[PDB]
RNA sequence: GUUUAUUAAAAACACAGCACUGUGCAAACACGAAAGUGGACGUAUACGGUGUGACGCCUGCCCGGUGCCGGAAGGUUAAU
């Protein structure tokens, strides 16, 4: 499967590659997700030629607000109150949706599918770390605090 | 049916011809699978009934171009 | 409290009832059920599928909440009442808010006793709460096997499962039959054992009283002919061969396990 | 009513979160007209030998005379709160008010 | 109780009971080229199959053959 790249993966190289992958990580993976192109030479003629520095445009315009989501989202007080028990002892655990209402509410409007979580449930009452994934090249280090009720 | 919808295979018919050539018939069904496939030119999934093969053709012609070929034949999609 | 009945006629020789007077002696409450009509093991073909199921009394299907979401409103228990549809006694309970609805009845349940379902109840018989916050080694029924779906295991007369362990996203659960089986700690599932534990003493003395269950006479397969049964013929009590279904597959100890989609989630097969 | 010694072993991580459970304890048993005696937290304690794997807990003794309803009701949040290791719900004569010797 | 409508109504079948066994539930199993349906709006004290046939005292030895069940190293072995 010879495919053209429109960012860069993982293994197997950077944006303006044509590698072959099999046909199942370039049919249901990169392609809907706008990672891939299948590497037509009309789709050489429509990127190779064309859209070297203009696909590699679109690439940039997005790290401006990948690194935005980090510098102003330095506050790190976050309180999130659920109901609980006593040392401990949660009532309702807390997702990744709902770590995405407070920074939602204090920061940037994000979706709930960029949390990171080690644990997922966060049963214990208190600080937790949160990784961030808003894209897959820029992280961050945010810790959550969860008050009882 | 058992019909792929992109290559129109369909089960022919056959014989289990065993080690003295004795023959029963039994059918030969097509490799079909349901799947999504992602229409970058509607932005959206459509689920084909496609056999094993309709999906090397698929990514051969371009999934915008068979979604043409069966508007073109009459059947939905 | 079972009573050996006495011998005035044969066939009440032998009938051990079991006599419950904490059972409501009235109707069941008519909004609480429905239709449901007999089949025969008849499926939509017509053809018996299932054999042995015919007659029997008309029923009516008391609609049973197994799913049990009334989160943190406690309930009151009205009364007991017998159900046919099932082994185990049900309860109708009666909410704060004036909803009434039946449940599966718990071994120490009267009529009076306070349940709660949710996340804050209380660890005491007849309460519903997710097994990551039932203690391990509590004996549980009513359990469900995904987070909502309604509860499956230990659903009988006098059934419990235990709670044998509890490592992360999982609880192992010791089942009935003995049978170790991981589900998610998410899954709801009702304290205590379920109620009506002295069923199996029930003893039901006649032929007609399996008649009226809808347990039709069962055949045995020596009995019958050479193109009925596999086991039938012979001239006299003649049985040379191995123990097969009527469709011809061993019986005597072949497992017949063909699921392989949930072998991740059994520990240990039963004994 | 009925003099009691009552003596806990907590988990030593929930240590520092330990005199958050006394002051409902003896919340509960003064909230049934209940004396207290003592109430004398003896801190990280080395055990003589590894329970529930690990070495450590934070014992707590507390003399206590109130009605045995809410002392039966004292039992069963020992069982039921997973911080709480060991209890000792055990019944003594008369009133001891004078302090233990392992406070020394 | 039932049974060969129309040469057999029995000691035959059934039966309550007993036991072995399968089956964790989208169950086993069955009807279905499939969807589906019965099982069952039931959940092992539940369901299917097989044997025996209330009750009472009991059910002794044999795993060599044939079955089924478990073992997984070796040996042999298919397409590929
Ligand atoms: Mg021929
Ligand atoms: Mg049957
Ligand atoms: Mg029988
Ligand atoms: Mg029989
Ligand atoms: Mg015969
Ligand atoms: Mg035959
Ligand atoms: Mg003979
Ligand atoms: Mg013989
Ligand atoms: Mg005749
Ligand atoms: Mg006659
Ligand atoms: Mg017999
Ligand atoms: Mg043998
Ligand atoms: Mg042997
Ligand atoms: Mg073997």
């Amino acid at each position: 499967m010879q495919v053209i790249l429109l960012d860069k993966v993982a293994n197997l190289g950077s944006l303006g590659d044509q590698v072959n992958v099999k046909a199942g990580y370039a049919r249901n993976f990169l392609v809907p997700q706008g990672k891939a192109v299948p590497a037509t030479k009309k789709n050489i003629e429509f990127f190779e030629a064309r859209r070297a520095e203009l696909e590699a445009k679109l690439a940039e315009v997005l790290a401006a607000a990948n690194a935005r989501a980090e510098k102003i989202n330095a506050l790190e007080t976050v309180t999130i109150a659920s109901k609980a028990g006593d040392e401990g002892k949660l009532f309702g655990s807390i997702g990744t949706r709902d770590i995405a209402d407070a920074v939602t509410a204090a920061g940037v409007e994000v979706a709930k599918s960029e949390v990171r979580l080690p644990n997922g449930v966060l049963r214990t009452t208190g600080e937790h770390e949160v990784s961030f994934q808003v894209h897959s090249e820029v992280f961050a280090k945010v810790i959550v605090n969860v008050v009882a009720e | 049916s058992r019909v792929c919808q992109v290559t129109g295979k369909r089960p022919v018919t056959g014989n289990n011809r065993s080690h003295a050539l004795n023959a029963t018939k039994r059918r030969f069904l097509p490799n079909l699978h349901s799947h999504r496939f992602w229409v970058e030119s509607e932005k959206r999934f459509v689920t084909l009934r496609v056999s094993a093969k309709g999906m090397r053709v698929i990514d051969k012609k371009g999934i915008d171009t068979v979604l043409a070929e069966l508007r073109a034949r009459g059947e939905k999609y | 409290a079972v009573v050996k009945c006495k011998p005035t006629s044969p066939g009440r020789r032998h009938v051990v009832k079991v006599v419950n007077p904490e059972l409501h002696k009235g109707k069941p409450f008519a909004p609480l059920l429905e239709k449901n009509s007999k089949s025969g093991g008849r499926n939509n073909n017509g053809r018996i599928t299932t054999r042995h199921i015919g007659g029997g009394h008309k029923q009516a299907y008391r609609i049973v909440d197994f799913k049990r979401n009334k989160d943190g409103i406690p309930a009151v228990v009205e009364r007991l009442e017998y159900d046919p549809n099932r082994s185990a006694n049900i309860a109708l309970v009666l909410y704060k808010d004036g909803e009434r609805r039946y449940i599966l009845a718990p071994k120490g349940l009267k009529a009076g006793d306070q349940i709660q379902s949710g996340v804050d109840a209380a660890i005491k018989p007849g309460n519903t709460l997710p097994m990551r916050n039932i203690p391990v080694g509590s004996t549980v029924h009513n359990v469900e096997m995904k987070p909502g779906k309604g509860g499956q295991l230990a659903r009988s007369a006098g059934t419990y499962v235990q709670i044998v362990a509890r490592d992360g996203a999982y609880v192992t659960l010791r089942l009935r039959s003995g049978e170790m089986r991981k589900v998610e700690a998410d899954c709801r599932a009702t304290l205590g054992e379920v109620g009506n534990a002295e069923h199996m003493l029930r003893v039901l003395g006649k032929a007609g009283a399996a008649r009226w269950r809808g347990v039709r006479p069962t055949v045995r397969g020596t009995a019958m002919n050479p193109v009925d049964h596999p086991h039938g013929g012979g001239e006299g009590r003649n049985f040379g061969k191995h123990p097969v279904t009527p469709w011809g597959v061993q019986t005597k100890g072949k497992k017949t396990r063909s699921n392989k989609r949930t072998d991740k989630f059994i520990v240990r097969r039963r004994s | 009513m009925r003099h009691y010694e009552i003596v806990f072993m907590v988990h030593p991580d929930q240590s520092e979160q330990v005199p958050g459970m006394i002051e409902r304890y003896t919340a509960a048993i003064t909230g049934a007209e209940g004396k207290i005696h003592r109430l004398e937290d003896w801190g990280r304690r080395q055990l003589a030998y590894p329970i529930n794997k690990l070495h450590k807990a934070h014992y707590v003794l507390m003399n206590v005379e109130a009605p045995q309803e809410v002392i039966d009701e004292l039992e069963t949040t020992f069982r039921f709160n997973d911080a709480v290791i060991r209890s000792m719900v055990m019944r003594t004569k008369h009133a001891v008010t004078e302090a233990s010797p392992m406070v020394k």
